[PDB]
This record gives C-alpha cells, sequence and structure tokens, in this order.
C-alpha cells in the first residue's frame, strides 16, 4: 500500500487568502516511462460529489477556475489556492494512481473568525423517557469556536466516559461558529442511584472549564 | 453529455447481500473503466475497485477482495456493485466513477452515490422527549430511537427559526437518535408556547411536543 | 479451411477510416477496411475476431483488446460489398487518442486461435 499523508487536516482561512496544502507520499509517484506524476486532487463540498481539480500533478481540469493549481513531484506534492472563496469551503483530498489507487486523508477548509466560547445547557431527562426506563442527560454547547473543544461528563464528582455520544454542526453559514450536543444515556436505576450530574466544557477561549450542573434532588 | 446514474438507496441487515447498479450513458461503455468508492458518514474517500468493461477485468482494493463484487453489462452499459456478509462497517455511501486513460489518471465524471445503511431494525417511529431546564433561555428536543433516517425538527411550525441548533443523528444499538436546541427571550418562555414538531415520513408519523417548564 | 499464408495474403490491402482537421493538424483513426478481392472472401470471412495493438496518446503502446470484426461496407461505398472492418471505436484506450501515424499491429484470431498478424505499420 502506498500511504498519502494530507496537511494540515484543519485549516482556517480569511477570504481573498492564499492557501497552500500538502500531500505525501511514502513511495516516487513519478512514472520513469512517461515523466507524470500519477496524483490528483480532488474537491468535494458537502452533500455533492467529489469533483476533479488537478491530475498528473499539475495539469488543470478544463473548466476549474485558475486560482487552483497543484505542482510537486516524486513524493512531495501541494495544492494552492492563490485567492481562496466562499465557494472554496470544502474538503481536498489527494489521489495516487501510480500503484492501485489511494486517497488521501483530506484537508478540510473552514471560514476563520474570532474565538467565542460555548454557551452550554443542561437538561435533565424527561418525565416521558423515565416511564421507559431509560435517562438521557443533554448538553449543549452552542456557538463556539475554534471546533476544538473537551468535554467530560461527571456524576457525583466522578468522571464518565462509556454511554456519551457526541455530534457535531458543521460550521453555521451566518456566524461561522460551531454547536455540539453531548447525551449520556444511563439506565433509570443507575441515573437513580447518582444525585449531581455536570458538564464540564474545556476551550481555549478560557483556562477554567465552563461548568454546568443540576442536583436531581432539586 | 456523460451521466453516471446510479441506485436507489439500499437498506439491509447484517449478514445479507445487496447489489448496487451504475448506469452509463453519453459515452461508450467499453472505452472507459468504471470505479467505484466507499465513504463511510463523516470519513474521507476510500477506493474500492475497478473494472474493465471491455475484458470484465477488475482490480480490487484487498480490504474489499472479499467484500466486493463487480461486474459490467455491456448491452445495458450497467455496472454493478454486490457487497456480501454486510456489517455496520458497510453503511456509507458509495460512488461509481469513470476513469480517463489507459492506465487510471483521474476520475471526471461521478454518479450521485449510492447510500447503504446495515442495521437489524426495522422502519421505528421516533420517541420525542421535552428537554426544559438570563435574558435567554435554551429549550431543547431528543428525537430518539427511530430508523431509518431521516426525521426534520421545526419549532412552532416555522415561527421559530433563528436560534436553532438542530443536531445530526447518531447510530446507536441499531436505531438513531438526534437533538434540537432553541433559544428564545425569557420574557416569552414560559410566557408563550414553545413546541417541537418531528416529523419521520418513513412511518408517516408527525409528532407535537410542547415544551413545559418542569 | 484457408492458410496461413493465404489469410494473410487476404489482408494485404487495407485503408484507415481517418478524420482530419486541416486547420491544426489533427488526423483521428476510426477504423480499418480490409478490401475485398477477387480471390480473397473465404479467408476474409473465416476471420471473426481482430487483436489490435496501437500508440496511445499518454500510455503509450498497449494491448487495446481483442473484439468481434464488423462487416461494413468498403470504404463507406454503398455501391461496395460489405468487409472486414476493425473498428477501433469499440477497443478500450481509456478515452486516450491513437496516434495515427505511430507503432500499430493488427492480428487475425481464427476461431481455433491461430492469431496471425495481418497488419503492421
Amino acid at each position: 500500500d502506498i500511504v498519502m499523508s494530507q496537511s494540515p487536516s484543519l485549516l482556517a482561512v480569511s477570504a481573498g487568502e492564499k492557501v497552500t496544502m500538502s500531500c505525501k507520499s511514502s513511495q516516487s509517484l513519478l512514472n520513469s516511462r512517461t515523466r507524470k506524476n500519477y496524483l490528483a486532487w480532488y474537491q468535494q463540498k458537502p452533500g455533492q460529489s467529489p469533483k476533479v481539480l488537478i491530475y498528473w500533478a499539475s495539469t488543470r481540469e478544463s473548466g476549474v477556475p485558475d486560482r487552483f493549481t497543484g505542482s510537486g513531484s516524486g513524493t512531495d506534492f501541494t495544492l494552492t489556492i492563490s485567492s481562496v472563496q466562499a465557494e472554496d469551503l470544502a474538503v481536498y483530498y489527494c489521489k495516487q494512481s501510480y500503484n492501485l489507487l489511494t486517497f488521501g486523508a483530506g484537508t478540510k477548509l473552514e471560514l476563520k473568525r474570532a474565538d467565542a466560547a460555548p454557551t452550554v445547557s443542561i437538561f435533565p431527562p424527561s418525565s416521558e423517557q423515565l416511564t421507559s426506563g431509560g435517562a438521557s442527560v443533554v448538553c449543549f454547547l452552542n456557538n463556539f469556536y475554534p471546533k476544538d473543544i473537551n468535554v467530560k461528563w461527571k456524576i457525583d464528582g466522578s468522571e464518565r466516559q462509556n454511554g456519551v455520544l457526541n455530534s457535531w454542526t458543521d460550521q453555521d453559514s451566518k456566524d461561522s461558529t460551531y454547536s455540539m450536543s453531548s447525551t449520556l444515556t444511563l439506565t433509570k436505576d443507575e441515573y437513580e442511584r447518582h444525585n449531581s450530574y455536570t458538564c464540564e466544557a474545556t476551550h481555549k477561549t478560557s483556562t477554567s472549564p465552563i461548568v454546568k450542573s443540576f442536583n436531581r434532588n432539586e | 453529455q456523460v451521466q453516471l446514474q446510479q441506485s436507489g438507496a439500499e437498506l439491509a441487515r447484517p449478514g445479507a447481500s445487496v447489489k448496487m447498479s451504475c448506469k452509463a450513458s453519453g459515452y461508450t461503455f467499453t472505452s472507459y473503466t468504471m470505479h467505484w468508492v466507499k465513504q463511510r458518514p463523516g470519513q474521507g474517500l476510500e477506493w474500492i475497485g475497478y473494472i474493465n468493461p471491455s475484458n470484465d477485468y477488475t482490480s480490487y482494493n484487498q480490504k474489499f477482495k472479499d467484500k466486493a463484487t463487480l461486474t459490467a453489462d455491456k448491452s445495458s452499459s450497467t455496472a454493478y456493485m454486490q457487497l456480501s456478509s454486510l456489517t455496520s462497517e458497510d453503511s456509507a455511501v458509495y460512488y461509481c466513477a469513470r476513469c480517463w486513460g489507459y492506465d487510471p489518471y483521474y476520475f471526471d465524471y461521478w454518479g450521485q452515490g449510492t447510500t447503504l445503511t446495515v442495521s437489524s431494525a426495522s422502519t421505528t417511529p421516533p420517541s420525542v422527549y421535552p428537554l426544559a431546564p438570563n435574558s435567554m433561555v435554551t429549550l431543547g428536543c431528543l428525537v430518539k430511537g427511530y430508523f431509518p433516517e431521516p426525521v426534520t425538527v421545526t419549532w412552532n411550525s416555522g415561527s421559530l427559526s433563528s436560534g436553532v441548533h438542530t443536531f445530526p443523528a447518531v447510530l446507536q444499538s441499531d436505531l438513531y437518535t438526534l437533538s434540537s436546541s432553541v433559544t428564545v427571550p425569557s420574557s416569552t418562555w414560559p410566557s408563550e408556547t414553545v413546541t417541537c414538531n418531528v416529523a419521520h415520513p418513513a412511518s408517516s408519523t408527525k409528532v407535537d411536543k410542547k415544551i413545559v417548564p418542569r | 479451411i484457408p492458410t496461413d499464408q493465404e489469410i494473410m495474403d487476404a489482408h494485404k490491402i487495407y485503408f484507415a477510416d481517418l478524420n482530419f482537421n486541416p486547420s491544426t493538424g489533427n488526423t483521428y483513426i476510426n477504423g480499418m477496411y480490409f478490401a475485398p478481392t477477387q480471390t480473397n472472401k473465404e479467408a476474409l470471412d473465416y476471420i471473426q475476431k481482430y487483436r489490435v495493438e496501437a500508440t496511445l496518446q499518454y500510455s503509450g503502446f498497449k494491448d487495446i483488446g481483442t473484439k468481434d470484426k464488423e462487416m461494413r461496407n468498403y470504404l463507406g461505398d454503398p455501391n461496395q460489398p460489405k468487409t472486414n472492418y476493425v473498428n477501433l471505436r469499440s477497443y478500450f484506450t481509456g478515452g486516450e487518442n491513437i496516434m495515427t501515424y505511430k507503432k500499430l499491429r493488427i492480428y487475425a484470431i481464427t476461431p481455433d486461435d491461430r492469431e496471425l498478424l495481418v497488419l503492421s505499420v
């Protein structure tokens, strides 16, 4: 297997900036007989099929804007956007075809904005869910930036990892922020064995985590 | 005008088999290789294999050698992929892509994608749970235990559009769960009613859940 | 049953189906006619498949496949009888152009699986 390494995984850009992303291979993709590098670049917007941008490392496909440019040879390759645009916000995959075919993990472009702390809200299990035997504690973390954030659950002070499910929104089209939903699901008996349920959010906008909690007894 | 038309969305039980199709039109079907690409939800692209319709020659990613079987019918200009022994790992979107060049150089045309979901569950309507708890207050709605996707969530029949975050559904224990939050001024709730509207067309179900103060 | 010499001699006169652009100078091959003569009807009708190796624009000299022959009016003339026609549009090229004046080999496949080089350019 030829291994495809793309960097960075995520790239925060501003409109009009010069943007460069790299793709590195475990072995040379240069074919000596034709002197072509069997590497291509593909763009994928959410909910759409991938579209080719560059092939043969540096040949732009007909219909692709001139702002996209591929370069490199052998094992190091580069895709450059001379002036990143709003429509250029997507995931960019490099792909080799020298020996079999392999896609890279991709490089995602996101709109850069000022950092924003999340608005955290915690919710007890509803009475209707408790009649079914389940208990889900919900934590909303809304409108924060950057996307990276750590959320941990603590019952009566003790951290809990199992039974936790997370869900992120895509970058908001209005204010370029992210939102997350964290749901700790326990059995009704387990939920009734403890009192305090807290949701702790660690974000780069503050040194001390954001704490939201409720006591089952009150 | 080159067009690749794939089969509709598919549901299947574990250990079963499915066969997808990719209808090709606008070009000589036998002069280009047909490739298939897998994309799990939230993850990147993964090459499965290709078939040369001229001679039925196939090449596979060894990960899919036992899983996938590529075939092609020249008379109908249709490429097929058979997936066997389906597991939860196979739930993904599968693309068919036409490849340019005697040797594979690039994919010039893609299909729209065939969505595969592997689950032992049949059509299940959702359970809708209210999420009740400053100048603003955040209310919520938990849609849990439904199958298959999708469900849609509105607030007050669309009268509440700003300050709404509906989160992507997660598949756990063969059933889907999603949540939706709405933020309103504290002068509006609980003084005025805030209602969660959940639709699940797969089960022909519409649920209206009033968020009542706890 | 025709011998190998009769088969090869039946494919000695051939014409290329070409499309030429005088403005750009580019030329494209569509196929190849094998001419019907007074003493070649048997050997031509005995061959049914043709293997072709052509020079692709970017992939180079490659085997483009072994396809059944076609029966077309010789030189596209309706007043002329149908003859063996190697239709290059039905072979595998990956969409690459076949270089017109570069290396090209055509082999005739007999029903008992003999292959004879009948065209060489």
